[PDB]
């Protein structure tokens, strides 16, 4: 079981999971251009659905999940420039 | 005769007093409880304040099973503004 990469604390540029659950949808892909609050992606915590927005402005640079992927809390999910 | 409570005209009436529920329920994502494990906690006091708490101590993990509430807090004075 290859530990999952951690977003880092106090870096705005990573979004990290907020708490155990697993990814429903990814909308973007690695270089988008994207806005504050756009929805980058779907996850779920006990079946109730959270959308990931952006946190502001930016060039996307990577996923670092897949669809269906399980993932506990700090977990990186997508990293914005 | 037992409990020690006067009649109802003696009943005091002192200042007034107000009481805040804190709560996980994050105003910013529509008021839905958060969860996880709570790192400080630390309450204040003083003249005026009177705590209840519910589950809220360094260490402790809020649950979604239940309700969100962290602590009951009231302040009491003279004047209804203090």
């Amino acid at each position: 079981v290859v530990a999952k990469r951690k977003a880092e604390t106090g870096n705005p540029n990573q979004i990290g999971a907020t708490m155990p659950g697993s990814v429903l949808e990814i909308l973007v892909k690695a270089g988008d251009k994207v806005q504050k609050g756009q929805a980058l992606m779907v996850t779920e915590a006990m079946k109730m659905e959270t959308t990931i927005e952006a946190p502001f402005d930016g060039e996307i640079v990577d996923l670092h999940v897949v669809k269906g992927e399980a993932i506990q809390t700090q977990d990186l999910l997508i990293e914005i420039n | 005769r037992e409990i020690g409570l006067p009649a109802q005209s003696e009943i005091p009436l002192l200042g007034s007093a107000i009481q805040c529920r804190i709560t996980t329920e994050d105003p910013q994502n529509g008021f839905l409880p958060d969860t996880g494990k709570i790192d400080t906690y630390r309450s204040p006091g003083g003249f005026g304040i009177r705590l209840d708490v519910g589950n809220a101590y360094a260490g402790y993990e809020v649950t979604p099973y239940f309700d969100s509430l962290l602590v009951k807090v009231c302040t009491f004075a003279n004047e209804f503004s203090d």
